[PDB]
C-alpha cells in the first residue's frame, strides 16, 4: 500500500486541512467520529484506507496528519468542533505567540521550542507507514509561519528522510490583493531555501479562485469556506490514484519527474472543472473534450499568469469518473492542434495522462453541482516568471530604503541575507529564460 | 571644506579554520584594485578604492604593514589635526577580519590607533615650544546593547558594575556622554596604559568564529588644543585651536547560522546587527546627500550614529577602513563589505578647523 | 494565551479605563460583581486575555491605577463598575503635580512608581504568556504624561522584548485645557517615541465634531466621547480574543505598520455610527464601512490626511463578511485615491477579520492609519513651544524641581527631527 503525510502549517493550511479532511471522510463514507456505520451496512472493503487514515480495533480511524500554527485561536476551533473526536489530540497548539509575518521568528527564534515535536509526531506517524511515503504540505507564501516554519521544517525532513516525495501546495502572493505589506520580503526568503530541499510545490492564488468563484460558480460574495473546497478537490483528484482503481493510475513520484525537467523549475500550477453550478448542472454534457479545452483556458487558470506570454514545458492531466482513454487521445489531439498553445521543441511528447474510475463527490451545503466526471491539470510553464518578476520588483522598490528591515534584524536576520535570496531568485528568473529559448544548430 | 572621506580596504588572508575546512581564495588585488570571483565562476565583481593593501601575502607589491597603512591613511589625518581639523577614522567588516588587528592591533603588531598615537605625541614634541602651547585629552568608551559604558573606569566591586551612562545634545557642539571621564595625556605611554585598561575591561568574549570577539562597539577619542599667538602687539597668546580625533572599532554582522549561540549572546548579536544596519542607512543617505540630494538623516535611530554625527558628517576630515576575508565561506560578507566601502568613497562633509574664537574678536577681525 | 496589563494614569485615562471595562464586561457577559451570566463559551474561552479569575467563578481585570491622587479615586470606586477592581491595585499618593511634568516625573512619581511597578510585576508573573502593555493617559497634563513616560520606560527595561501600547489624548490646536501643554507634551514625546512600539494619537476636537455631526448629538459629554475611544481599544484586539477567517494580533499590527522605528504614531477610526434615525435609511455593507473608514471626518486625530499621504494602514473588520468584497474594496481605495499613498510601498494596506460581531451590531470595523498628516500636530506643539521657551515664559516652575534648559531643548530637536522624517516621504516620487 501507499501512504502520505498531510501537514498544515499556519492559518491558510489549517483552514484548508479542515476543508480537505472534511472531504476525504465523505469520499470514504466515514463519519466524523471515526466510525463506519456504512461498513456496518456493507461489512467489507478497505475504504478507510491506510493511505490517509489509520485504524483501530474500536472501528475508529485516524488521519495520517498533523498541524501547527502558533495561533491557539485556530486549532481550538477544531478541538471544539465537529471533528474533535477524530484527530489525534496531540496537535501542536504551541501558539504562545505567532511569528507576525516575520520569517525570522517562525524560522529561527520561535520555530525553536516547537519543531522538536513536529518532527517527533512525524516519526511516530512515519513508523506506521508500511508503504510509500510522500508528504503533502500546505502553507502560504508571504505569511510569517507558512514561510518561516515551513522552511525550517523541510530542511530537516530532507535530512531525516531526504529520499522522499515532499510536495507542497501553496498560495502565491497575488500581484495586487494582499492582506499584508511584507509578504514580498517573506516570500523571496522562502524560495531561497525550499527550492533546494523540496521537489515540487504546486502554487495557487486567491485572486483567480476568487474570479472563478464569480464567473462560473455565480457567487457574488465568496469567502474562504468555498475556496478551500476547490483547493481540496484538486488535492483529492491528485491523491485518488493511491486510493481507488483506475484504467490509468499514477503515483506521487510520477509527478515528481514528468513535470520536473531540471532541478530548479519544480513550480507548476493547476486547474480543474469547477465550472458547474447547480443551475448550470444542466445545459452541458461536460465531456472529456469539453473540459480538456477548458483546462487551458487562460481565465480558468488559478494564478494571474497568461500562458500566452510563455510556453508549456510539461503537463499532466488526471481525469475522474466515466472517462474513456479514447476520448482523451482525441481531445488531447485537438489541444495540440491549436497554435494558441506553444510548447517547446523539446517535448513532442508534451503530455502525461491519468484516469481513475472513482468520480468526485460533493460537499453538502456547498456550491459545485454533481458531475459524472471531472479532471485536474498541472503545468510547468515558462509563463510564471512574470509573477516572479512582479515580486522581485516589489522587493527591490522598498528594500532599497531598507523599510521594515529592522524587525527581521531585531529577530536576528542579517541584512544581506535578503540580497542573497534576491540574487538566487534572479538566477531562477534566468533559468526560466534559458529553458524557454529555443535550441538551434 | 566640502570634501570627501578617505576609504581604505585590507584583505586579510585565510586561517587555520580554512586549513581545517578548505575555503578557496576568491579576492584578488591588481596591485590595489579589488576583484572578487564568484565561486560559481559566473561573475567577477570589482571595486576601486582610494587606498588598498594586499595583506593576503607579504610578497607581491601592494603589501603594507600596520605603519605603512598608517602613513598611507592616518598620518594625513594627523596632519589635518595639527592643521586644526577634527578627524575621524572608523572600521567596518565581519568577525575575524582583523578589524581590531588593524585599528588597535595586539601587543606585538599594534594597530593604526597606537601608531597614530605615538606619532601624535612625538609630533607635539616637534613643536613643544612657547610659540604654541599644547594640551591633549582623551576619552574611551564602549557600546553594548545600546548602553554606554566607560572603558577607563576601574569598576567597583559588585555583581553588576557596568554603570550605564546617557547621551545629551549640546545645542552647538552636539552629542556627548555624561560622566565621560576624559583624561589628560602627557604622552603615548599614558595613552597606551589607558587603552590597555579599556580593552581589558571591554565586554568581549570567545565564540565559534574567533577566540576573542569585539561584541561591543569601541570609541577612542582624543582632542588636542593648541594655543598660539595672535597677530597683535598686546596679548599674543589669545588664539587657540582645537582638533577632535575619533577612532572607532565597530562589530561584525555575526550571522547566527554560523554564530550559533543563545541567550545574552544572541541578544548582543541582535543589537550589533541593528546598530550596523542603522549606520549603513546613515552612510547611504550621506552618499545621496553628497550627490546633492535633500535627505533626512536618521542619526537618532541609535546611539552610535548619534554620538558619531559630527564625524560621520559634520565638520571633520575623515576616513573609513574596511576589513575583508579571502575565504569563499564568507564571500557574501566580503562583498557586502566592499559594496559598503565603494559606496562610502562618495561621502563628503564640510571640514574646517576649530579655533573657537569665542569672546576673542579674532574671528571678527578675520 | 496572550495577556495584557492595562494601566490607568490621569483624570482623562482612568475615566477612559472606567468606560473601557464597562464595554469589555458587556463583550464578555460579566456583571458589576464579576460573575458570569452570559450565554456563550466564546465570552470565556479567552477571558484570561484581559482578566484574572478568582475563587467563586469571578473574574478580576488586569487593571492598574496610579494617579489616584485621591480626588478621582472615589469617583472610580463609587461607580457602577468600581467594585470589580482589585483594591490592592489602587495605588496613589497625594499633592497632585499641578500639571508640572517635573513633579510628575522627577519628584513625586519617583516615590510612587516603585509601588505601581511592583504591582505590575505581580500581574506579570501571574501571567502565562505576557504580550504587551496598554496605557491610557494624556499629554499636556502633569500626571498622565510625566508619570506615564516614567512608568513606560522602566517597564521597557524590564520587558524590552514585549510590546508597549498607549492611547494618548493629544493636545488640541485651538481649544486648550491647560496653558503649558506645549511644555508638558514635547517632553513626553521625547520619551514616548523612544520607549514605545506604537501609540494611538487621539484629539478631543475631532471627537467633538465626530459626535456633533455624524452622531448628531447636541449635548455630548466626556462620558460619551470615551465610549468611542473604548470601542477602538476593543477593536484592535478583537482578533486576539475572538477567532476569525483571518486573525490579527498586536505584533502583527506593528510589523506591517511600523516601517521605520520612529514613525509609530497613528490615526484611528471606527465604524459605524448613524444617530439612530438613519439606521432605517441604509444598510451595512463592506463598501459602506470602508466609506466611513477612510472618511476624512472620522479621524479622531485631527490631522487631515488630504494634505499628506498614508504610509500604511490596518482595517480590522468584525462580523460575518466575505473576503473578496473586503480585499476588493481596499484595492479600489488604493486605486482611485492613489495620490494619497506611497509609491515605494507597493501595497499600502493590510487587513484582518474576526467572525464575532459586537453586542448589537451585525458588522463592525476599526481603522488604524499611519500618515504624514501627523506632522501638523507636531508643528503646532513645536511652534507653540518656542514662542514660550525663548522668553522662559513659565519656565521657572520646572527649574524649581530640577530641570534645565537642555532638557527642554533636547526634546525640541527630537520633535523637529520626527517632523522632517515624515516630510522626507511627504513628497510623491
Ligand atoms: C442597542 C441598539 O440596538 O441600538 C444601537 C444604536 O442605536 C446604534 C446607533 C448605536 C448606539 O450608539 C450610541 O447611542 C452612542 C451614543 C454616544 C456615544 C457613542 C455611542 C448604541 O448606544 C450603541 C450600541 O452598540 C453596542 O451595543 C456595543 O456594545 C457597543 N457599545 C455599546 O453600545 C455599549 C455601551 C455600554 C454597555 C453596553 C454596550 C460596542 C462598541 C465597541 C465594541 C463593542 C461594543 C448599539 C448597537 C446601539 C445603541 C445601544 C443605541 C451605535 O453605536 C454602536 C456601538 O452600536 C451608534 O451608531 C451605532 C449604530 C447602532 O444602531
Ligand atoms: N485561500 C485561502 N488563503 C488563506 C486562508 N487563510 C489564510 N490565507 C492566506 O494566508 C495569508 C496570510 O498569512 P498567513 O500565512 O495565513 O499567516 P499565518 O499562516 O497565520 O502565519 P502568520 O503569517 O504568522 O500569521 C494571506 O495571503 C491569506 O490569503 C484560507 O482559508 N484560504
Ligand atoms: N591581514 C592579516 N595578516 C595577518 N594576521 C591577521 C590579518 N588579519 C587578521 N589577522 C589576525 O587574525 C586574527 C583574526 O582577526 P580578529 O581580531 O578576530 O578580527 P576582529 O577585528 O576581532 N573582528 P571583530 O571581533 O568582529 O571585531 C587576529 O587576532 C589577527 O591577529
Ligand atoms: N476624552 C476625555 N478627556 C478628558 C477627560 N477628562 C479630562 N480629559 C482631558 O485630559 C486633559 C487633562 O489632563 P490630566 O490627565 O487631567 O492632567 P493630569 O492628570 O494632572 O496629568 C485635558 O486636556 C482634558 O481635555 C474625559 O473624561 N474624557
Ligand atoms: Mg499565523
Ligand atoms: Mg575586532
Amino acid at each position: 500500500m501507499r501512504e502520505c503525510i498531510s501537514i498544515h502549517v499556519g492559518q491558510a493550511g489549517v483552514q484548508i486541512g479542515n476543508a480537505c479532511w472534511e472531504l476525504y471522510c465523505l469520499e470514504h463514507g466515514i463519519q466524523p467520529d471515526g466510525q463506519m456505520p456504512s461498513d456496518k451496512t456493507i461489512g467489507g472493503g478497505d475504504d478507510s484506507f491506510n493511505t490517509f487514515f489509520s485504524e483501530t480495533g474500536a472501528g475508529k480511524h485516524v488521519p495520517r496528519a498533523v498541524f501547527v500554527d502558533l495561533e491557539p485561536t485556530v486549532i481550538d476551533e477544531v478541538r471544539t468542533g465537529t471533528y474533535r473526536q477524530l484527530f489525534h489530540p496531540e496537535q501542536l497548539i504551541t501558539g504562545k505567540e505567532d511569528a507576525a509575518n516575520n520569517y525570522a521568528r517562525g524560522h529561527y527564534t520561535i520555530g525553536k521550542e516547537i519543531i522538536d515535536l513536529v518532527l517527533d509526531r512525524i516519526r511516530k506517524l512515519a513508523d506506521q507507514c508500511t508503504g510509500l511515503q510522500g508528504f503533502l504540505v500546505f502553507h502560504s507564501f508571504g505569511g510569517g509561519t507558512g514561510s518561516g516554519f515551513t522552511s525550517l521544517l523541510m530542511e530537516r525532513l530532507s535530512v531525516d528522510y531526504g529520499k522522499k516525495s515532499k510536495l507542497e501546495f501553496s498560495i502565491y502572493p497575488a500581484p495586487q490583493v494582499s492582506t499584508a505589506v511584507v509578504e514580498p520580503y517573506n516570500s523571496i526568503l522562502t524560495t531561497h531555501t525550499t527550492l533546494e530541499h523540496s521537489d515540487c510545490a504546486f502554487m495557487v492564488d486567491n485572486e483567480a479562485i476568487y474570479d472563478i468563484c464569480r464567473r462560473n460558480l455565480d457567487i457574488e460574495r465568496p469567502t474562504y469556506t468555498n475556496l478551500n473546497r476547490l483547493i481540496s478537490q484538486i488535492v483529492s483528484s491528485i491523491t485518488a490514484s493511491l486510493r481507488f482503481d483506475g484504467a490509468l493510475n499514477v503515483d506521487l513520484t510520477e509527478f515528481q519527474t514528468n513535470l520536473v525537467p531540471y532541478p530548479r523549475i519544480h513550480f507548476p500550477l493547476a486547474t480543474y472543472a469547477p465550472v458547474i453550478s447547480a443551475e448550470k448542472a444542466y445545459h452541458e454534457q461536460l465531456s472529456v473534450a469539453e473540459i480538456t479545452n477548458a483546462c487551458f483556458e487562460p481565465a480558468n487558470q488559478m494564478v494571474k499568469c497568461d500562458p500566452r506570454h510563455g510556453k508549456y514545458m510539461a503537463c499532466c492531466l488526471l481525469y475522474r469518473g466515466d472517462v474513456v482513454p479514447k476520448d482523451v487521445n482525441a481531445a488531447i489531439a485537438t489541444i495540440k492542434t491549436k497554435r494558441s498553445i506553444q510548447f517547446v521543441d523539446w517535448c513532442p511528447t508534451g503530455f502525461k495522462v491519468g484516469i481513475n474510475y472513482q468520480p468526485p463527490t460533493v460537499v453538502p451545503g456547498g456550491d459545485l453541482a454533481k458531475v459524472q466526471r471531472a479532471v485536474c491539470m498541472l503545468s510547468n510553464t515558462t509563463a510564471i516568471a512574470e509573477a516572479w518578476a512582479r515580486l522581485d520588483h516589489k522587493f527591490d522598490l522598498m528594500y532599497a530604503k531598507r523599510a521594515f528591515v529592522h524587525w527581521y534584524v531585531g529577530e536576528g536576520m542579517e541584512e544581506g541575507e535578503f540580497s542573497e535570496a534576491r540574487e538566487d531568485m534572479a538566477a531562477l528568473e534566468k533559468d526560466y529564460e534559458e529553458v524557454g529559448v529555443d535550441s538551434v544548430e | 571644506f566640502n570634501s570627501q572621506v578617505t576609504v581604505a580596504v585590507r584583505v586579510r588572508p585565510f586561517s587555520k579554520r580554512e586549513k581545517t575546512e578548505k575555503a578557496s581564495q576568491v579576492v584578488f588585488t591588481n596591485g590595489e584594485e579589488i576583484t572578487v570571483e564568484h565561486p560559481d565562476m559566473k561573475q567577477v565583481y570589482s571595486f576601486i578604492y582610494d587606498v588598498s593593501f594586499w595583506s593576503f601575502d607579504e610578497c607581491h607589491p601592494g603589501y603594507a604593514s600596520q605603519t605603512t597603512v598608517y602613513e598611507t591613511l592616518a598620518a594625513p589625518l594627523l596632519d589635518r589635526a595639527f592643521e586644526g581639523y577634527n578627524t575621524c577614522l572608523f572600521a567596518y567588516g565581519q568577525t575575524g577580519s582583523g578589524k581590531s588587528y588593524t585599528m588597535m592591533g595586539l601587543n606585538e603588531e599594534p594597530g593604526i590607533i597606537p601608531r597614530f598615537c605615538e606619532d601624535l605625541f612625538a609630533q607635539i614634541a616637534k613643536k613643544q615650544t612657547s610659540e604654541v602651547s599644547y594640551h591633549l585629552e582623551m576619552s574611551f568608551f564602549e557600546v553594548y546593547n545600546e548602553k554606554i559604558h566607560d572603558l577607563l573606569v576601574c569598576k567597583g566591586e559588585n555583581g553588576q558594575r557596568k554603570q550605564p551612562l546617557r547621551a545629551r545634545e549640546h545645542p552647538v557642539s552636539g552629542p556627548y556622554v555624561e560622566g565621560l571621564s576624559m583624561n589628560v595625556v602627557s604622552s603615548y605611554s599614558d595613552i597606551q596604559s589607558w587603552l590597555e585598561l579599556g580593552n581589558k575591561q571591554r565586554a568581549t568574549a570567545a565564540t565559534g568564529m574567533n577566540d576573542k570577539s569585539s561584541r561591543s562597539h569601541s570609541v577612542f577619542t582624543l582632542v588636542m588644543t593648541q594655543t598660539k599667538t595672535e597677530v597683535v602687539e598686546g596679548e599674543e597668546h589669545d588664539h587657540r585651536i582645537t582638533s577632535r580625533i575619533n577612532l572607532v572599532d565597530l562589530a561584525g554582522s555575526e550571522r547566527c547560522s554560523t554564530a550559533h549561540s543563545s541567550g545574552q549572546r544572541l541578544k548582543e548579536g541582535v543589537s550589533i546587527n541593528k546598530s550596523l544596519l542603522t549606520l549603513g542607512k546613515v552612510i547611504s543617505a550621506l552618499s545621496e546627500q553628497a550627490n546633492g540630494k535633500r535627505v533626512f538623516i536618521p542619526y537618532r535611530e541609535s546611539t552610535l550614529t548619534w554620538l558619531l554625527k559630527e564625524s560621520l558628517g559634520g565638520n571633520s576630515k575623515t576616513a573609513m577602513i574596511a576589513t575583508v576575508s579571502p575565504a569563499a565561506s564568507n564571500i557574501e560578507e566580503t562583498l557586502s563589505t566592499l559594496r559598503y566601502a565603494t559606496q562610502a568613497r562618495l561621502i563628503v562633509n564640510i571640514a574646517k578647523v576649530n579655533e573657537d574664537m569665542n569672546a576673542k574678536l579674532i574671528r571678527e577681525l578675520k | 494565551m496572550r495577556e495584557i496589563v492595562h494601566i490607568q494614569a490621569g483624570q482623562c485615562g482612568n475615566q477612559i479605563g472606567a468606560k473601557f471595562w464597562e464595554v469589555i464586561s458587556d463583550e464578555h457577559g460579566i456583571d458589576p460583581t464579576g460573575s458570569y451570566h452570559g450565554d456563550s463559551d466564546l465570552q470565556l474561552e479567552r477571558i484570561n486575555v484581559y482578566y484574572n479569575e478568582a475563587t467563586g467563578n469571578k473574574y478580576v481585570p488586569r487593571a492598574i491605577l496610579v494617579d489616584l491622587e485621591p480626588g478621582t479615586m472615589d469617583s472610580v470606586r463609587s461607580g457602577p463598575f468600581g467594585q470589580i477592581f482589585r483594591p490592592d491595585n489602587f495605588v496613589f499618593g497625594q499633592s497632585g503635580a499641578g500639571n508640572n511634568w517635573a513633579k510628575g516625573h522627577y519628584t513625586e512619581g519617583a516615590e510612587l512608581v516603585d509601588s505601581v511597578l511592583d504591582v505590575v510585576r505581580k500581574e506579570s508573573e501571574s501571567c502565562d504568556c505576557l504580550q504587551g502593555f496598554q496605557l491610557t493617559h494624556s499629554l499636556g497634563g502633569g500626571t498622565g504624561s510625566g508619570m506615564g513616560t516614567l512608568l513606560i520606560s522602566k517597564i521597557r527595561e524590564e520587558y524590552p522584548d514585549r510590546i508597549m501600547n498607549t492611547f494618548s489624548v493629544m493636545p488640541s490646536p485651538k481649544v486648550s485645557d491647560t496653558v503649558v501643554e506645549p511644555y508638558n507634551a514635547t517632553l513626553s514625546v521625547h520619551q514616548l517615541v523612544e520607549n514605545t512600539d506604537e501609540t494611538y494619537c487621539i484629539d478631543n476636537e475631532a471627537l467633538y465634531d465626530i459626535c456633533f455631526r455624524t452622531l448628531k448629538l447636541t449635548t455630548p459629554t466626556y462620558g460619551d466621547l470615551n465610549h468611542l475611544v473604548s470601542a477602538t481599544m476593543s477593536g484592535v484586539t478583537t482578533c486576539l480574543r475572538f477567532p476569525g477567517q483571518l486573525n490579527a494580533d498586536l505584533r502583527k499590527l506593528a510589523v506591517n505598520m511600523v516601517p521605520f522605528p520612529r514613525l509609530h504614531f497613528f490615526m484611528p477610526g471606527f465604524a459605524p455610527l448613524t444617530s439612530r434615525g438613519s439606521q432605517q435609511y441604509r444598510a451595512l455593507t463592506v463598501p459602506e464601512l470602508t466609506q466611513q473608514m477612510f472618511d476624512s471626518k472620522n479621524m479622531m486625530a485631527a490631522c487631515d490626511p488630504r494634505h499628506g499621504r498614508y504610509l500604511t494602514v490596518a482595517a480590522i473588520f468584525r462580523g460575518r463578511m466575505s473576503m473578496k468584497e473586503v480585499d476588493e474594496q481596499m484595492l479600489n481605495v488604493q486605486n482611485k485615491n492613489s495620490s494619497y499613498f506611497v509609491e515605494w510601498i507597493p501595497n499600502n494596506v493590510k487587513t484582518a477579520v474576526c467572525d464575532i460581531p459586537p453586542r448589537g451590531l451585525k458588522m463592525s470595523a476599526t481603522f488604524i492609519g499611519n500618515s504624514t498628516a501627523i506632522q501638523e500636530l507636531f508643528k503646532r506643539i513645536s511652534e507653540q513651544f518656542t514662542a514660550m521657551f525663548r522668553r522662559k515664559a513659565f519656565l521657572h516652575w520646572y527649574t524649581g524641581e530640577g530641570m534645565d534648559e537642555m532638557e527642554f531643548t533636547e526634546a525640541e530637536s527630537n520633535m523637529n527631527d520626527l517632523v522632517s522624517e515624515y516630510q522626507q516621504y511627504q513628497d510623491a516620487t
